[PDB]
């Protein structure tokens, strides 16, 4: 996250923290997710597509920092990992770029809600706020694009809804941007989402109920003036997340 | 810039 502000989970107690095991032992981050039920994450595909294999990952909720335990967290491993069929990533654009993992704890548990675990509803289909709406974002990426370094803390910023007439422009993404993304930015590009943000949620207000709107999923650099981050359109899969999450 | 440090390039053989 370039700019916004530092955050501990229980202001976003649905966000899971995703790793993967080398072979070799090392634990690295990988992207952030969403608690969307007990037993279901929602995550990006562009996260696992060239590592498909469900026994790399590790999955925490209720973790506030990247490298240390925090105190209630639960460890969780990959039961199933499904990734969108007609995801493709060649161009600037992923599209489809949406992902599910099961979660199963070594005892063979789901989630068990707390005050830092909680999951966060789906909007209803093809429901999303007008376009200038301010929504947040969550995660452990990069504070400036040019750091090689994630940031130990969980951060936070709040970008506005831009319009798919505004985001098709030339000057921004022309027709890289679908009606199933969602462009989101700060009107001074001062603040964004960045690497190792994505599959991480985009929550908006949508009707005094919290909502998972979007899920980070591409950007040319972060924080680029005319280039809004882009994010899958929650609200336009919501069958694909209904059958997959009978799996 | 480089897209091996953008969103969408995260957990990549190629990066």
């Amino acid at each position: 996250i370039i700019g916004g502000e530092f955050t501990t989970i229980e202001n976003q107690p649905w966000f899971a923290a995703i790793y993967r095991r080398h072979r070799g032992g090392s634990v690295t981050y990988v992207c952030g997710g969403s608690l969307i039920s007990p037993c279901w994450v929602i995550s990006a595909t562009h996260c696992f597509i060239d590592y498909p294999k469900k026994e790399d990952y590790i999955v925490y909720l209720g973790r506030s920092r990247l490298n240390s335990n925090t105190q209630g967290e639960m460890k969780f491993e990959v039961e199933n990992l499904i990734l969108h069929k007609d995801y493709s990533a060649d161009t600037l654009a992923h599209h489809n770029d949406i992902a599910l993992l099961k979660i199963r704890s070594k005892e063979g548990r789901c989630a068990q809600p707390s005050r830092t675990i909680q999951t966060i509803a789906l909007p209803s289909m093809y429901n999303d706020p007008q376009f200038g709406t301010s929504c947040e974002i969550t995660g452990f990426g990069k504070e400036q694009s040019t750091d090689y370094l994630y940031p130990e803390q969980l951060k936070m910023t709040v970008v506005k809804l831009i319009s798919h007439r505004e985001c098709q422009q030339p000057h921004y993404y022309g027709s890289e941007v679908t009606t199933k993304m969602l462009c989101a930015a700060d009107p001074q590009w001062k603040t964004d989402s960045c690497q190792g943000d994505s599959g991480g949620p985009l929550v908006c207000s949508l009707q005094g109920r919290m909502t998972l709107t979007g899920i980070v999923s591409w950007g040319r650099g972060c924080a680029l003036k005319d280039k809004p981050g882009v994010y899958t359109r929650v609200s336009h899969f919501l069958p694909w997340i209904r059958s997959h999450t009978k799996e | 810039d480089g897209a091996c440090s953008w969103r969408g390039l995260e957990n990549h053989r190629m990066c």
